[PDB]
């Protein structure tokens, strides 16, 4: 996704957290979206005057490795309830006896 | 008011050496992930240019010989190996604290092969 | 002494000079 997320200068909207002090549980979003700053004045957007996220980031360059640029990642989960199958797929093409 | 003492004040370099230059600082530490300063390059004759943003991240335009570490509080700029375009003054930029103080300066001379004047 | 103009970057620093 080089040509999708990355720009010029460097994609900083993706980092990770170190620590979490409650536990996860299975399907669970975490609630805390907001950019947090170091300080009290929100900054919105770039960094500067002391509005750093204690979160680390990473690096998102256009000219960086091939093992360090933004990949998007979807993680095909797969569950069973009582309800019968619904999504299923591919079956090629047509045939019929 | 921090005065960063930058050491050395002027030293004229030759090709092939390894020049260093020191920033004495305090402030500050833990920006986000790092405790890193600015470095510059400030000619006389031409306007300067950023060399490295807070010592940890890639950077277009600046040359390969310029690297280096150092401590949470002072810094280190290594030029190895010097090459002839630093006839220039170097500082340190404080990034966290006001007012934003810079060094003293290097200002580094070019001890190149000889050369005969234009007749 | 020679003064000279830049703008602020992403990281507080001077990136952009005349």
């Amino acid at each position: 996704s080089n040509n999708l997320d990355s720009k010029v200068g460097g994609n900083y909207n993706y980092l990770y957290r170190l620590f979490r002090k409650s536990n996860l549980k299975p399907f669970e979003r975490d609630i805390s979206t907001e950019i947090y700053q170091a300080g009290s004045t929100p900054c919105n957007g770039v960094e500067g005057f002391n509005c750093y996220f204690p979160l680390q980031s990473y690096g998102f360059q256009p000219t960086n490795g091939v093992g360090y640029q933004p990949y998007r990642v979807v993680v095909l989960s797969f569950e069973l309830l009582h309800a019968p199958a619904t999504v299923c797929g591919p079956k090629k093409s047509t045939n019929l006896v | 008011n921090i005065v960063l003492t930058q050491s050395p004040a002027s030293l004229a370099v030759s090709l092939g050496q390894r020049a260093t230059i020191s920033c004495r600082a305090s402030e500050s530490v833990d920006s986000y992930g790092n405790s890193f300063l600015h470095w510059y390059q400030q000619k006389p004759g031409q306007p300067p240019k950023l060399l490295i943003y807070l010592a940890s991240n890639l950077e277009s335009g600046v040359p390969a010989r310029f690297s280096g570490s150092g401590s949470r509080t002072d810094f280190t700029l290594t030029i190895d190996p010097v090459e002839a375009d630093d006839a220039a003054t170097y500082y340190c930029q404080q990034n966290n604290e006001d007012p934003f103080t810079f060094g003293s300066g290097t200002k580094l001379e070019i001890k190149r092969a000889d050369a005969a004047p234009t007749v | 002494a020679i003064y000279y103009c830049a703008k602020n970057g992403g990281a507080h620093a001077m990136d952009f000079w005349g």
